């Protein structure tokens, strides 16, 4: 059973727009983002960054 | 001076009509809608309040 789930959407940074996304058309795995006040890091599967 | 006399008049079809708009109006029906609610609560019990 779901005892929760947590949806947000977190911004992309500058330098992963530009230097991931727009130079070799890939996105990170990690999402490192301000959120309520705090740096907040979500990894993709609790998997190392790819 | 010979001078015209009156125009020779208009002829009139006399008829019913009837009159056609474009439809803008949405295609509307009765729909039924089942569902169901979960609402799973996380509750921390302090010593005088919840």
């Amino acid at each position: 059973q779901f005892m929760g789930i947590f949806e947000d959407r977190a911004p992309v940074p500058f330098e992963e727009v530009i230097d991931k996304i727009n130079a070799k058309g890939v996105c990170r795995s990690t999402a490192k983002y301000v959120r309520n006040n705090m740096e907040t890091t979500a990894f993709h599967r609790d998997d190392h960054e790819t | 001076r010979r001078c015209p006399t009156r125009p020779e008049g208009q002829n009139y079809t006399e008829g019913i009509a009837v009159v056609f708009k474009e439809n803008i109006a949405p295609y509307k029906f009765k729909a039924t809608m089942y569902y169901k609610d979960v609402t799973v609560s996380q509750v921390w019990f302090g010593h005088r309040y919840s």
